[PDB]
């Protein structure tokens, strides 16, 4: 493996501050680090670790051309949509894996820090689309959705409608309606140039 | 829609007597409601922080009580000193609309 | 310094914005959690919420007035201003701004208030 002994920002993935709303879903690309996998995985802080076309104990000896690291906040009932063939809003409308995915889908309940008093809205879902998204599509695109044949002309109106709804986390919503921070680590394995690399000597 | 309402809109009391003041909230607060008193021309002090949950430098004949949409407060023994005009808030809700107010009277 | 706080100008009239201030000490006003609220009474009547701001500029306003009603803020100065933009006669009152704790742990207990303001 190569002569590199950076340890991987994971760092500012998971303890970053500020989470997308899951219609504009974030990336990062990390790269050129080691990335030490069992500090995730053996932690207790995460709700679930699944993952997928690898296993959890085996990928600390892997090596990877790249790792994507999305992330995003999405209610509690909503983190099972998030996995290959899965269906729903947010599979639908908002985050979309590929059926033939490799990586992992970890998620917290972030109810502490992603809610107020008051409700937190500042988290925003697409609740509608002319069509599902193309894996890993990504539209921030804010403009008007009409569901009728009767043209929208950039006014709300009985059959055309504002596109995204805020989710709404009060303290007192449950656990389902809890906050979720999801991160999932994608990874790549076909390429001769392996850029973050495990642990081993 | 939200409003809150307070049912002894005045109440006469005498020193050392109990009393016992009771919100109404419209929808279901959960325990994110606050009891505040006031003397005249003074700003508000808050007394509770949400239901049962008494402050600091607060004495312990205050105490509330309640959940959800019903909600009370209770003085068990008034100092004369107590005697003003208690409000009740709402927490939850997103305009934190104040109850009407309940004037205790020496009368 | 302990937690304190005062506000500004009382004379108003009708057809102008009332351009209030509060300025604070002893919180940031961005430490997590921390938000400050304003609240009036007109003179022996009931308390009225007007508007709240969080930290992370998130801002809360009565329904009645939010077309009417704006609320900003400056982190530097340590300042929250509020500008009613055309009094009614019904708008005087005693104006409050109030601090408070509203995280995920806390309570929106406005636990310290300003001696506020009458406007005319």
């Amino acid at each position: 493996f190569p002569n590199i002994t950076n340890l991987c920002p994971f760092g500012e993935v998971f303890n970053a501050t500020r989470f997308a709303s899951v219609y504009a879903w974030n990336r990062k690309r990390i790269s050129n680090c080691v990335a030490d996998y069992s500090v995730l995985y053996n932690s207790a802080s995460f709700s679930t670790f699944k993952c997928y076309g690898v296993s959890p104990t085996k990928l600390n000896d892997l090596c990877f051309t790249n790792v994507y690291a999305d992330s995003f906040v999405i209610r509690g009932d909503e983190v099972r949509q998030i996995a290959p063939g899965q269906t729903g809003k947010i599979a639908d409308y908002n985050y979309k894996l590929p059926d033939d995915f490799t990586g992992c889908v970890i998620a917290w309940n972030s109810n502490n820090l992603d809610s107020k008093v008051g409700g937190n809205y500042n988290y925003l879902y697409r609740l509608f689309r002319k069509s599902n998204l193309k894996p890993f599509e990504r539209d921030i695109s804010t403009e008007i959705y009409q569901a009728g044949s009767t043209p929208c002309n950039g006014v709300e109106g009985f059959n055309c409608y504002f596109p995204l709804q805020s989710y709404g986390f009060q303290p007192t919503n449950g656990v389902g309606y809890q906050p979720y921070r999801v991160v999932v680590l994608s990874f790549e394995l076909l390429h001769a140039p392996a850029t973050v690399c495990g642990p081993k000597k | 829609d939200m409003q809150m309402t307070q049912s002894p809109s005045s109440l006469s009391a005498s020193v050392g007597d109990r009393v016992t003041i009771t919100c109404r909230a419209s929808q279901s607060v959960f325990t994110y409601l606050n009891w505040y008193q006031q003397k005249p021309g003074k700003a508000p002090k808050l007394l509770i922080y949400a239901a049962s949950r008494l402050q600091s430098g607060v004495p312990s004949r205050f105490r509330g009580s309640g959940s959800g949409t019903d909600f009370t407060l209770t003085i068990s023994s008034l100092q004369p000193e107590d005697f003003a005009t208690y409000y009740c808030q709402q927490s939850h809700s997103t305009p934190f609309i104040f109850g009407p107010g309940t004037k205790v009277d020496i009368k | 310094q302990i937690t304190l706080k005062e506000s500004g100008p009382t004379l108003v009239k009708p057809t102008q914005t009332l351009t209030l201030t509060c300025t604070f000490s002893g919180f940031s006003l961005s430490t997590i959690g921390v938000g400050v609220s304003w609240i009036r009474q007109p003179p022996g009547k009931a308390l009225d919420w007007l508007a709240l701001i969080y930290w992370d500029d998130d801002k809360r306003y009565s329904p009645s007035l939010k077309s009417r009603l704006t609320v900003t803020m400056d982190t530097s100065k340590n300042q929250v201003v509020l500008t009613l933009t055309n009094m009614d006669p019904v708008d005087t009152a005693t104006y409050f701004c109030a601090h408070g704790l509203f995280s995920s742990s806390d309570w929106g207990g406005l636990d310290v208030w300003g001696q506020g303001t009458t406007v005319t």
